[PDB]
C-alpha cells in the first residue's frame, strides 16, 4: 500500500477511495482534516546527531579510555600527594594534563576528518515546488505545495515541477523529465492512459518533484510527503546505517588489540606489584606508568596523518575526498558498481554511425574527438552530409566560439543537437554552410507528416534547381523513396536495397541507437522556376519518389578516458557491474563499447539466437555475460540474484529503480565485497549511501549525488577512479609500516618499567620521556614511510581478502613487538648499566637500589666506590639514565625506519636514500634529539641531560644488528617463498 | 587449536627462546666487557659530584627538609637526638679507628703505592674525642640539656676530590635571615675555628682505603633563643666548594628548622 495503484483504478474506484471528485476536487473541510491526519506534503529531515555529540565519541575509543584513567590516576595521585602537602612531584599534575592534551588533540584528529559535515535532505528539498495549482469546492487556486493531501485535484503545466505523486486524469501534450528516477532526462510523455503494470512506467502516474517539460494535465495526488517516489529516494539516503568504512575496521582492530594487550600488562604486573609488597596506591601508579609505557599516545595520529597526505595526493588529480577515511577504500574494493548515464557516458546524445553506401560507418563520438572516424571522401556522404545539415533547426548560441564544439549549448532537442554539433565537426560552420543554401520553404517536424521536410535555393549561381531535404523515421522516410544513393551513381530502390536498407536499420536498432533516415529530391527550373511560390498548406511539391541517403542513428557514448579506467580497474582484480535505469539494449551496448563486456562474450539469449536453440534449452554456464531488467529483478529471490552473480561474471543491470541499485550494492556486500559505486544522479543516492565509497562526478552529478558521496571527480575524468585504487593499496601497504615501526619502540618503553617494579633498580626512562618520543621524536619518521614506494607491482595484484589480510596481524605484532622492540630494550638497557657504571654505581648495586635512591631523607648514599651522593645528585643521574634509554631507542628508530621501508625487498636494491622525506624526517629526528639534550635548562624544564659521546655509540651496534637481522629475514622470504621460515616470520 | 597446530607452538617457543638466549647472551657479554672497562679504584667519571653534599646529625626530618624541635624542660624529648648522635659517633670511638693511622701532615695525604694491610692506602684517624665539648664526654646530653645543642656537619666524600689547599675548609654556621630584632648566631665549632684536616683528602674510593673515616665538625649554637622557630645554614667555606645551587639544598651546605622549647 506503499506501493501506488492508482494508476490501474477507474475514477468511480479513485473518487471512492479518496472521498474526492474527478473534476470539483476535495470539499474545503476534507482537505483541512486530512491535512491533520496525514501532516504536510513534505520530506521529514532526520536530524544528524548534534555537532558536539559527533566530537564526544571521538574521546571514547580503546586508547582513548586508558588515556582518561591514567590521568585521572595521576590526579588522584596528585591529590592525594598533595593532600599532605607534598609539593614535590607536580610530575602526575603535567603528566595528567599532557595525557589529557593527547586524548583531546586526538580526538580533535577524528572529528576533521569529516571534512563535509552535511545533510543529504537539504538538496532533496530543493528539488521540490513551493507552489502548487489546485481545485477544491469546484474553485482552482493557487496553495501552498505543503498543504496538499491525497485526493487533492491538481493541475500541471509546463516549466512547474510535480508538486506531488500525481495519478493523471486528463492530459494536454504533457511531458515530464524524470530522471530524478531513472538518472535519464529524455522526456517521457504522461497521458490519463494505463500503460503499463509498474506505476514507475505507466503514463498516467507523475511523480513529486519531477519536471513537467511542456503541456498540460489534471490528476489525483495518490501520494504526499516521505510517501513519494522522490521522499522514498529520500529515506533510503537518510536511514542508511552508518556501517564504517574498511579502513575505519582495520584501525578498530589494531586498537582492540593493543588496548586489550595493556589491559592485560598493567594487570599483571599490578598483581605482581602488590604481591612482592609495594602498597596498593603505588602499584595503582605501576598500572598507570605501564599503560602510559605501552599504549602508543601518538599512533592514531601518525594514521591520520599518512591518510591527509594521500587526500592530499589524490585532490591534486582533481579527486576530492570529503573523509580521509574515503582515501583508502578503493584499494580494497573488489565489486565497482557504476551508473551508466553521465558516469560512464557524457550525458549528451552524439552522432554513432552511418548507414551510406551499403555499408556501415562508425563515427568519433569521444568529447575530445580522439577517436577514430570515418572515410569522407564518399560523394554519396558529401550528400547525405548536406541532408542532415540543410534539414536542420537547431542553433547554437552566439559567442560560443571558444567552447568545444561538444560542450556548445544549443537550441533544439537531443536529436538535432547532435545533427548540429556532429555537422560542425565534420565541417567547418554548419550555420555558414546553410546559410549559403537559403531556405525557400519547410514544414518543421510533425506528428502527422511523421517527418520534417525543406526546400532550398542552391550556392552555385549558375545552377537554379531547388533542392528538397528530409529526415524522419526511417521505415517511414523509405516508404516515400524511389531511387538511391550508391557509390555515386542512383539506382531504382529494388527489393534487394529496401532488404538492405532494412538490415541495416534493425542493426543501428540492436546497437540501442536511435537512427533516422535521410532523403533528398532536386527540383529542376523546368517544372520549378527559381521564383516558384512554394506553399506548404497547398502541398504543391512532391512528397514522394525522393531519393535515398543514408542512416544516421546516434547514441549516449562513453567518456573518453571511461574504456582504458574499466580494464584497468579489471586488470587489478576488481568486478566491475553496470547498474542502470536506462534501457537494457543501450545499456548493453554501452556495457561493450566501455568494456564491461568483454569481446565474445555471450548472454544465454546471445547463445539462445546463434545456435538458434531456445533460450531455456542453453546452458547458463556457458554464458559470461548477462543482463538484468528491473522487473525480472523484482521477480527474482535473493538466492536467484546472488546465484546469477556468481555465475555470469560480466553483469549488467538494466532499467533498476533506486532501491533496487542500493540492493544489487547491498548483496555484493554480504557476499564479501568490498563495493565501490560510481554515479551521477539523484537515483544514485541510496546506492551511494551504502556503497563502502561513493564517487560522484564534480560537474554532470546531481547535489543529491555529490551530497551523498564521499569522493568527487572534480573534473568528471572517471579514469580517476583508477588512480584511487592504487593510492589506497600503497597507502595500506605504507600504514603496515608506519604502524609497525610506531608500535615496535613501545615495548622498551615499557620493560624499564617491568624491571623497576621487579628488580627495583633506579627508574630507567620516566613519563615525560616517553611522551617526547612518542608524540615527538619519532613522529615525524613514522609519517614519512607514507611516501614508501610500492615493492610489487601493485595494479596487477588482486584487491586483498578482507578477512585474512589485515593492517596489523600477530606476525607483524609479534615480530615488532617481541623480537625488534626485545632487542631495543637489550640496548637501552646495555646503555643503562654503561652510563651508571662509568659514574659509580656498578650493575649489582643497583638491585634493590630503588627505595634508598628515591629517599629524600638519605642526602649521603654510597655508590660502589664509596662516594656519597645526595638525593639532588641521584636525581640529576637518574635523568642521565633517562637520556640514554631515550638516545638507546632514537638511534634504534633509525635502524627501524630503515627496515621497515620494505617488507619483501631487501634494503640494498632498492637502496636506502630514494624515499627523500625520510632522510629529513631521521636528520629532523637526530636534530631535535640534540636539542632535548644539549639546549641549556633542559636537565630542569624536560629531565634531559647532555650525555657523552661514548652513550650514544653505545646502542649503534644493535641498530647495526637490527638492520642485519632484518635484512637476513627479508632475504629468507626471497629466496625460500613456501618455507617455514617464510611462514612464521614475514610481517 | 589456539591459534597454531601442537608442533608449530612448539617450533616457534623454540625459536623465541633460542633467540632470547643469544639476546640474553649478547647483554650479558655487554655487562662483562663493560666490568673489565671499569677500575675498581677511581671511578670513571664524577659529573654529578662536581661540588660535595653536606649532612648533619641529627638527622630528623619534617616536611620540607630538616626540622629539629625539642623541649629543654623535657629530657625525654632530646634522648633520641643523643641517641642518635651517640649511635652515630661509635665509628669514631678510638677502637672503631683501628685501622686507620695518625696523621700531622696538615697537608694533602696523597698516596700512590698501596703500602697499607692488603694492597690498601692508609687513611688517617679521626676519634669522637676530636669533638672535645661535643664529643658527648664530659656533657653526654651534647650540649642539648642546656639549651646549646651540637650539631655535627659531615662533608660527602668524593673519590680524588681536593677542596682547596690554602687554608683547610671550615664550617660556618649562621642564622639564614638575621633577626631584626637579635644578633648574629653565636657557634662555637670543634675542632677549632671548625676545619676539616687537609689530611683526611684525598678519599681513594672504599677499596683503596675501606676503614676510611670522614672528618667530622661540631656546631655548638650558643645564641638560639627559646620557644622561637629559626633557620640554621651552615655553609662549608672550601676553595672548591660551592653551596649555591637551587635544585640540591645539601650542595655545599645543610640548612635545618630549630626550636628550643622550654
Ligand atoms: C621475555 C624474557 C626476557 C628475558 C630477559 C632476561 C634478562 C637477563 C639477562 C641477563 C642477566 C644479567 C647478566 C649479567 C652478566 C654479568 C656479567 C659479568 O660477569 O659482570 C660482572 C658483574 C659483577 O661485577 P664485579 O663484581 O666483577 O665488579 C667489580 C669491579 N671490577 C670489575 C672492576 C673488579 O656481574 C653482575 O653484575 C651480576 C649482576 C647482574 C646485574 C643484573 C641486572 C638486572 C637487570 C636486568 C635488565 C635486563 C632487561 C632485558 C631486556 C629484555 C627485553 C625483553
Ligand atoms: C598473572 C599474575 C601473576 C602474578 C605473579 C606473582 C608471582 C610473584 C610473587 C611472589 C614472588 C616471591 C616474593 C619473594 C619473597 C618476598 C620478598 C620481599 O619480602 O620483598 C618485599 C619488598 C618490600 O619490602 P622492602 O624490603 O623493600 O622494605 C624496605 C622498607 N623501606 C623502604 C622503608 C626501607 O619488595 C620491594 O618493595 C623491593 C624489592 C626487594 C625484595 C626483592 C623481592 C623481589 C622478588 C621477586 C619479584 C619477582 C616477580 C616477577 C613476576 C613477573 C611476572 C611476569
Ligand atoms: C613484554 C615482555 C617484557 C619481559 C620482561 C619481564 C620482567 C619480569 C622479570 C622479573 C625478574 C625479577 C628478578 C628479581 C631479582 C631480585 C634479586 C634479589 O632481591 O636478591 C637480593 C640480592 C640483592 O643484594 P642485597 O640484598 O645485598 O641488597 C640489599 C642491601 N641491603 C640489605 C643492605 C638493603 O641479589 C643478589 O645478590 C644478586 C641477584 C641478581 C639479580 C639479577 C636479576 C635479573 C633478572 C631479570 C632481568
Ligand atoms: C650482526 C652484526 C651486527 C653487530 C656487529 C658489530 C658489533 C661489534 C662491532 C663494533 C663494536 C663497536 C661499535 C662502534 C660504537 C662503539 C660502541 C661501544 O664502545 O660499546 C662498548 C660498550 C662499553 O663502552 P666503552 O667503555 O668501551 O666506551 C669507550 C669510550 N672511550 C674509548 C672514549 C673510553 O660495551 C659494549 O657495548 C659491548 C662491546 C663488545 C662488542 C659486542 C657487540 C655486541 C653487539 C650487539
Ligand atoms: C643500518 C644502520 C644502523 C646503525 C645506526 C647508525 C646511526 C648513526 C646516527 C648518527 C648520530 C650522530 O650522533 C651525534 C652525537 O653527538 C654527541 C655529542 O658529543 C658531546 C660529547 O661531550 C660530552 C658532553 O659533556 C658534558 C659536559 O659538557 C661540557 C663541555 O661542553 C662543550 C660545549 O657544549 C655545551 C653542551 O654540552
Ligand atoms: C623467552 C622466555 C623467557 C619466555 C617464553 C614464554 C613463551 C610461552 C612466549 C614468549 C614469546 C611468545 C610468543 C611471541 C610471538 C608470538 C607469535 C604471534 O603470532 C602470537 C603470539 C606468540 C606465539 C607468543 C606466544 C607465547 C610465547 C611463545
Ligand atoms: C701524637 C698522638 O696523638 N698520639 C696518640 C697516641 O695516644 C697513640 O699511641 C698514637 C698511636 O701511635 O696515636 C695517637
Ligand atoms: C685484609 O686486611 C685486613 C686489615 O684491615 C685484615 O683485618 C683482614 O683480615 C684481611 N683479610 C683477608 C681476607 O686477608
Ligand atoms: C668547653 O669545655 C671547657 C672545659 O670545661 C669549658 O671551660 C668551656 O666553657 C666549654 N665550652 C662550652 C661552649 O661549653
Ligand atoms: C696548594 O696546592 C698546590 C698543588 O697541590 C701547591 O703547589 C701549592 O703550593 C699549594 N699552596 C699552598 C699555599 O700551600
Ligand atoms: C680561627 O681560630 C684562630 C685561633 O687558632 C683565630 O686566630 C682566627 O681568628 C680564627 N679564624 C677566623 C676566620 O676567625
Ligand atoms: C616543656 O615541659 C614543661 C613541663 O614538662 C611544660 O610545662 C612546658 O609547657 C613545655 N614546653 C612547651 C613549649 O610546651
Ligand atoms: F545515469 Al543512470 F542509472 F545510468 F542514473
Ligand atoms: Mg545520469
Ligand atoms: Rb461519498
Ligand atoms: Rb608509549
Ligand atoms: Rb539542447
Ligand atoms: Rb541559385
Ligand atoms: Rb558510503
Ligand atoms: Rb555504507
Ligand atoms: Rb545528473
Ligand atoms: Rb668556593
Amino acid at each position: 500500500g506503499m506501493e501506488i495503484n492508482d494508476h490501474q483504478l477507474s475514477v468511480a474506484e479513485l473518487e471512492q477511495k479518496y472521498q474526492t471528485s474527478a473534476t470539483k476536487g476535495l470539499s474545503a473541510s476534507l482537505a483541512a482534516e486530512l491535512l491533520l491526519r496525514d501532516g504536510p506534503n513534505a520530506l521529514r529531515p532526520p536530524r544528524g546527531t548534534p555537532e558536539y555529540v559527533k566530537f564526544a565519541r571521538q574521546l571514547a575509543g580503546g586508547l582513548q579510555c586508558l588515556m582518561w584513567v591514567a590521568a585521572a590516576i595521576c590526579l588522584i595521585a596528585f591529590a592525594i600527594q598533595a593532600s599532605e602537602g607534598d609539593l614535590t612531584t607536580d610530575d602526575n599534575l603535567y603528566l595528567a594534563l599532557a595525557l589529557i592534551a593527547v586524548v583531546v588533540v586526538t580526538g580533535c584528529f577524528g572529528y576533521y576528518q569529516e571534512f563535509k559535515s552535511t545533510n543529504i535532505i537539504a538538496s532533496f528539498k530543493n528539488l521540490v515546488p513551493q507552489q502548487a495549482t489546485v481545485i477544491r469546492d469546484g474553485d482552482k487556486f493557487q496553495i501552498n505545495a505543503d498543504q496538499l493531501v491525497v485526493g487533492d485535484l491538481v493541475e500541471m503545466k509546463g516549466g512547474d515541477r510535480v508538486p506531488a505523486d500525481i495519478r493523471i486524469l486528463q492530459a494536454q501534450g504533457c511531458k515530464v523529465d524524470n530522471s530524478s528516477l531513472t538518472g535519464e532526462s529524455e522526456p517521457q510523455t504522461r497521458s490519463p492512459e494505463c500503460t503499463h503494470e509498474s506505476p514507475l512506467e505507466t503514463r498516467n502516474i507523475a511523480f513529486f518533484s519531477t519536471m513537467c517539460l511542456e503541456g498540460t494535465a489534471q490528476g489525483l495526488v495518490v501520494n504526499t510527503g516521505d510517501r513519494t517516489i522522490i521522499g522514498r529516494i529520500a529515506s533510503l539516503a537518510s536511514g542508511v546505517e552508518n556501517e564504517k568504512t574498511p579502513i575505519a575496521i582495520e584501525i578498530e582492530h589494531f586498537v582492540d588489540i593493543i588496548a586489550g594487550l595493556a589491559i592485560l600488562f598493567g594487570a599483571t604486573f599490578f598483581i605482581v606489584a602488590m604481591c612482592i609488597g609495594y602498597t596498593f596506591l603505588r602499584a595503582m601508579v605501576f598500572f598507570m606508568a605501564i599503560v602510559v609505557a605501552y599504549v602508543p599516545e601518538g599512533l592514531l595520529a601518525t594514521v591520520t596523518v599518512c591518510l591527509s597526505l594521500t587526500a592530499k595526493r589524490l585532490a591534486s588529480k582533481n579527486c576530492v575526498v570529503k573523509n580521509l577515511e574515503a582515501v583508502e577504500t578503493l584499494g580494497s574494493t573488489s565489486v565497482i558498481c557504476s551508473d551508466k548515464t553521465g558516469t560512464l557516458t557524457q550525458n549528451r546524445m552524439t552522432v554513432s554511425h552511418l548507414w551510406f553506401d551499403n555499408h556501415i560507418h562508425s563515427a568519433d563520438t569521444t568529447e575530445d574527438q580522439s577517436g577514430q572516424t570515418f572515410d569522407q571522401s564518399s560523394e554519396t556522404w558529401r550528400a547525405l552530409c548536406r541532408v542532415l545539415t540543410l534539414c536542420n533547426r537547431a542553433a547554437f548560441k552566439s559567442g560560443q566560439d571558444a567552447v568545444p564544439v561538444p560542450k556548445r549549448i544549443v537550441i533544439g532537442d537531443a536529436s538535432e543537437t547532435a545533427l548540429l554539433k556532429f555537422s560542425e565537426l565534420t565541417l567547418g560552420n554548419a550555420m555558414g554552410y546553410r546559410e549559403r543554401f537559403p531556405k525557400v520553404c519547410e514544414i518543421p517536424f510533425n506528428s502527422t507528416n511523421k517527418f520534417q521536410l525543406s526546400i532550398h535555393t542552391l550556392e552555385d549561381p549558375r545552377d537554379p534547381r531547388h533542392v528538397l531535404v528530409m529526415k524522419g523515421a526511417p521505415e517511414r522516410v523509405l516508404e516515400r523513396c524511389s531511387s538511391i544513393l550508391i557509390k555515386g551513381q542512383e539506382l531504382p530502390l529494388d527489393e534487394q536495397w529496401r532488404e538492405a536498407f532494412q538490415t541495416a536499420y534493425l542493426s543501428l536498432g540492436g546497437l540501442g541507437e536511435r537512427v533516422l533516415g535521410f532523403c533528398q529530391l532536386y527540383l529542376s527550373e523546368k517544372d520549378y522556376p527559381p521564383g516558384y511560390a512554394f506553399d506548404v498548406e497547398a502541398m504543391n511539391f512532391p512528397t514522394s519518389g525522393l531519393c535515398f541517403a543514408g542512416l544516421v542513428s546516434m547514441i549516449d557514448p562513453p567518456r573518453a578516458t571511461v574504456p582504458d579506467a574499466v580494464l584497468k580497474c579489471r586488470t587489478a582484480g576488481i568486478r566491475v557491474i553496470m547498474v542502470t535505469g536506462d534501457h537494457p539494449i543501450t545499456a548493453k551496448a554501452i556495457a561493450a563499447s566501455v568494456g564491461i563486456i568483454s569481446e565474445g562474450s555471450e548472454t544465454v539469449e546471445d547463445i539462445a539466437a546463434r545456435l538458434r536453440v531456445p533460450v531455456d534449452q542453453v546452458n547458463r554456464k556457458d554464458a559470461r555475460a548477462c543482463v538484468i531488467n528491473g522487473m525480472q529483478l523484482k521477480d527474482m529471490d535473493p538466492s536467484e540474484l546472488v546465484e546469477a552473480l556468481r555465475t555470469h561474471p560480466e553483469m549488467v543491470f538494466a532499467r533498476t529503480s533506486p532501491q533496487q541499485k542500493l540492493v544489487i550494492v547491498e548483496s555484493c556486500q554480504r557476499l564479501g565485497a568490498i563495493v565501490a559505486v560510481t554515479g551521477d544522479g539523484v537515483n544514485d543516492s541510496p546506492a551511494l549511501k551504502k556503497a563502502d565509497i561513493g564517487v560522484a562526478m564534480g560537474i554532470a552529478g546531481s547535489d543529491a549525488a555529490k551530497n551523498a558521496a564521499d569522493m568527487i571527480l572534480l573534473d568528471d575524468n572517471f579514469a580517476s577512479i583508477v588512480t584511487g585504487v592504487e593510492q589506497g593499496r600503497l597507502i595500506f601497504d605504507n600504514l603496515k609500516k608506519s604502524i609497525a615501526y610506531t608500535l615496535t619502540k613501545n615495548i622498551p618503553e615499557l620493560t624499564p618499567w617491568l624491571i623497576y617494579i621487579t628488580v627495583s633498580v633506579p627508574l630507567p626512562l620516566g613519563c615525560i620521556t616517553i611522551l617526547f618520543i612518542e608524540l615527538c621524536t619519532d613522529i615525524f619518521p613514522s609519517v614519512s614511510l607514507a611516501y614508501e614506494k610500492a615493492e610489487s607491482d601493485i595494479m596487477h595484484l588482486r584487491p586483498r581478502n578482507p578477512k585474512r589480510d589485515r593492517l596489523v596481524n600477530e606476525p607483524l605484532a609479534a615480530y615488532s613487538y617481541f623480537q625488534i622492540g626485545a632487542i631495543q630494550s637489550f640496548a637501552g638497557f646495555t646503555d643503562y648499566f654503561t652510563a651508571m657504571a662509568q659514574e659509580g654505581w656498578f650493575p649489582l648495586l643497583c638491585v634493590g637500589l630503588r627505595p634508598q635512591w628515591e629517599n629524600h631523607h638519605l642526602q649521603d648514599l654510597q655508590d660502589s666506590y664509596g662516594q656519597e651522593w645526595t638525593f639532588g645528585q641521584r636525581l640529576y643521574q637518574q635523568y642521565t639514565c633517562y637520556t640514554v634509554f631515550f638516545i638507546s631507542i632514537e638511534m634504534c628508530q633509525i635502524a627501524d625506519v630503515l627496515i621497515r621501508k620494505t617488507r619483501r625487498l631487501s634494503a640494498f636494491q632498492q637502496g636506502f636514500f630514494r624515499n627523500r622525506i625520510l632522510v629529513i624526517a631521521i636528520v629532523f629526528q637526530v636534530c631535535i634529539g640534540c636539542f632535548l639534550c644539549y639546549c641549556p635548562g633542559m636537565p630542569n624544564i624536560f629531565n634531559f641531560m647532555p650525555i657523552r659521546f661514548q652513550w650514544w655509540l653505545v646502542p649503534m651496534p644493535f641498530s647495526l644488528l637490527i638492520f642485519v637481522y632484518d635484512e637476513i629475514r627479508k632475504l629468507g622470504v626471497r629466496c625460500c617463498p613456501g618455507s617455514w621460515w617464510d611462514q612464521e616470520l614475514y610481517y | 587449536m589456539l591459534g597454531r597446530t601442537l608442533s608449530r607452538w612448539v617450533w616457534i617457543s623454540l625459536y623465541y627462546v633460542a633467540f632470547y638466549v643469544v639476546m640474553s647472551g649478547i647483554f650479558a657479554l655487554c655487562i662483562y666487557v663493560l666490568m673489565r672497562t671499569i677500575d675498581p679504584y677511581t671511578p670513571d667519571y664524577q659529573d654529578q659530584l662536581k661540588s660535595p653534599g653536606v649532612t648533619l646529625r641529627p638527622d630528623v626530618y619534617g616536611e620540607k627538609g630538616l626540622d629539629i624541635s625539642y623541649n629543654v624542660s623535657d629530657s625525654t624529648t632530646w634522648a633520641g637526638l643523643a641517641h642518635t648522635l651517640h649511635r652515630f659517633l661509635a665509628g669514631y670511638s678510638p677502637a672503631a679507628q683501628e685501622g686507620s693511622i695518625n696523621c700531622t701532615s696538615e697537608k694533602y695525604f696523597f698516596q700512590e703505592s698501596f703500602l697499607a694491610p692488603n694492597h690498601t692506602k692508609f687513611s688517617c684517624k679521626f676519634t669522637a674525642d676530636m669533638l672535645q665539648n661535643c664529643s658527648g664526654r664530659p656533657d653526654p646530653t651534647f650540649g642539648f640539656a642546656e639549651g646549646k645543642p651540637c650539631f655535627i656537619i659531615k662533608m660527602n666524600r668524593i673519590v680524588k676530590f681536593l677542596p682547596g689547599n690554602s687554608t683547610a675548609p671550615r664550617v660556618d654556621c649562621a642564622f639564614l635571615d638575621q633577626p631584626r630584632d637579635g644578633p648574629p648566631l653565636q657557634v662555637e665549632y670543634f675542632p677549632a675555628n671548625g676545619t676539616y684536616s687537609l689530611h683526611y683528602f684525598p678519599y681513594y674510593g672504599k677499596k683503596a682505603q675501606p676503614h676510611y673515616s670522614n672528618p667530622l665538625v661540631a656546631a655548638k649554637l650558643l645564641n638560639v633563643p627559646r620557644n622561637r622557630d629559626v633557620v640554621i645554614v651552615c655553609k662549608i667555606l672550601a676553595e672548591h666548594v660551592s653551596f649555591d645551587n637551587p635544585h640540591d639544598p645539601y650542595e655545599g651546605k645543610v640548612e635545618f628548622k630549630l626550636k628550643i622549647q622550654k
